[PDB]
């Protein structure tokens, strides 16, 4: 399966915008079937974004209208956050599910720490 | 660059129990899923057990299911492997590893970034 490639951490500016990269090289046989982004919520995680066969779903009021996950370049499922909040400092998980020719599904994920600085 | 150091290895009799630990350096321990792997003489390195960043999900190789339990203390930057009902075939060098997987892939060595030097465990009979 494709390696999910992410930086270890990303730093953005308070009230600015930032991208958290999550990219894999497409690989013959492996069809992407689900993408999720999750954020830590105390001692577990919660979904903040899902892309599936019916498109993108961002259903929390705190996120709807300010998250964009890349969609035009195969393998690029990077998350961009509009107007960073100090409380956006957190660990974010990029999670991708692929299907193989035999119908097997492989799921991989990666945790990226997001830091938020008050000024540039 | 996180450094990992295993402790607690040694000689134990078959049927006995042994507790390994692994200390991680730094202030970002909770950024990592942690795992134990082992490598016996002549054999390739294989998965033993893993534990999610939160200490709340664990994963085991079929070879050690039930007998071995992995745990972590994020306040101490430490992961533990409690090995019960030991068998001579559990003899190996045991390696601690850290990676940025969350819930998935923990049985695969390529999902880990950093490795300890390993500690010898010998189970005699």
């Amino acid at each position: 399966h494709p390696t999910l490639k992410t930086p270890e951490s990303v730093t953005g500016t308070w009230k600015g915008d930032v991208k958290i990269q999550c990219i894999y090289d497409p690989l013959r046989g492996y069809r992407q079937v689900l993408v999720k982004w999750l954020v830590r919520h105390g001692s577990d995680s919660v979904t903040i974004f899902l892309r599936d066969s019916t498109g993108d779903h961002i259903q929390q009021a705190k996120y709807r209208g300010r998250l964009k996950v890349s969609h035009k370049v195969p393998g690029d499922v990077s998350l961009q956050i509009n107007t960073l909040q100090m409380d956006d400092r957190n660990h974010y998980t990029c999670e991708v599910t692929w299907q193989t020719p035999d119908g097997n599904q492989v799921i991989r994920d990666k945790i990226i720490e997001l830091r938020v600085r008050k000024y540039n | 660059q996180v450094q990992l150091v295993e402790s607690g290895g040694g000689l134990v009799q078959a049927g006995g129990s042994l507790r390994l630990s692994c200390a991680a350096s730094g202030r970002t321990f909770s950024s990592y899923g942690m795992g134990w792997f082992r490598q016996a003489p002549g054999k390739e390195r294989e998965f033993v057990a893993a534990i999610r960043w939160n200490g709340g999900s664990t994963y085991y190789a079929d070879s050690v299911k039930g007998r071995f339990t992995i745990s972590r203390d994020n306040a101490k930057n430490t992961v533990y492997l409690q090995m019960n009902s030991l068998k001579p075939e559990d003899t190996a060098v045991y390696y601690c590893a850290a990676g940025r997987w969350d819930k998935y892939g923990s049985s695969f060595q390529d999902e880990y970034d950093y490795w300890g030097q390993g500690t010898q465990v010998t189970v005699s009979s």
